[PDB]
């Protein structure tokens, strides 16, 4: 029963650490696709625009 | 926010190109050059795009007064010679682009088209003029020489009193005006179209491509 407890507690304390690493490298990994995305590409020259208007 | 120097616009299966410099007749910056270069190169991946069309949105005022030497002389006198370098890197390229460009270009010269402006035209088979052309090579008057492969050209394509380059030294050294039907029946011109004739022109341009089998090449 000792052991089943302090588990149990370092499990909950791991499964805390692991998902804020987690969330974190989620939100770097949207960032650098994102980014990839707002990246200009030359097929981007032959997109009709209208920036002024 | 600001106009942009060159507008792209479709017109069904061709491309239209604007010069949209009118304050300063359609003067050729590098700005200018380095944009028609590039999306020049993307129309000739394309498969949609059977033809270009190089025109301005100041017609019949001026389709292009020439390059943008005024600011390269300001950079000489700032010892900004790389910027120089650039300048002319940029347009020499754009008339190298144009003169071996696979698919049809059809420059409209509805007006002034001096200089950088013969660079955008004596390098294209189709290259119409109007009652309001002005065709003029005057760089002799400003120190510079006949620059945008026009000692390639017209040598090659003058039509009279051309045998040696007669005509051809004549035009480039003394910086004489043609004019319309002048500059068509000189070779200057492949075409003679009246400016208002521009408009359905451009339509009926944008309407034909290339039958069965065959490219717009």
């Amino acid at each position: 029963l000792i052991e089943a407890f302090r588990k149990e507690e370092a499990r909950l304390l791991h499964k805390h650490e692991y998902l804020q690493k987690r969330t974190k490298e989620l939100e770097k990994a949207k960032e650098l696709e994102l980014e990839k995305l707002n990246k200009e590409k030359s097929s981007d020259l032959t997109i009709m625009t209208l920036d002024k208007m | 926010t600001d106009a942009p120097p060159v507008l792209f616009t479709v017109q069904d299966t061709a491309r239209v190109i604007t010069l949209n410099r009118p304050k300063k007749l359609n003067a050729l910056n590098a700005e200018m050059s380095e944009s028609m270069f590039k999306t020049l190169n993307e129309y000739a991946k394309s498969d949609t795009t059977n033809l270009v069309i190089l025109k301005s949105s100041n017609r019949p005022r001026s389709f292009c007064a020439g390059g943008d030497v005024a600011t390269v002389a300001i950079f000489n006198f700032n010892k900004e010679f790389a910027k120089s370098i650039k300048f002319f890197t940029d347009e020499y390229s754009l008339n190298f682009q144009i003169a071996t460009y696979l698919k049809p270009i059809v420059t409209f010269m509805d007006g002034i088209t001096m200089g950088g402006g013969v660079g955008l035209s004596i390098h294209t088979p189709f290259r119409i003029a109007t009652e309001n052309t002005k065709w003029a090579m005057p760089e002799m008057d400003i120190g510079f020489f006949p620059d945008v492969g026009s000692t390639f050209a017209l040598p090659r394509i003058v039509t009279l009193a051309n045998s040696n380059s007669q005509m051809a030294l004549y035009l480039c050294l003394t910086g004489e005006v043609v004019t319309g039907a002048d500059a068509y029946m000189l070779g200057l011109a492949s075409h003679y179209v009246s400016s208002e004739n521009l408009d359905a022109l451009q339509k009926r341009l944008g309407e034909i491509s290339p039958p069965f089998n065959n490219d717009p090449q």
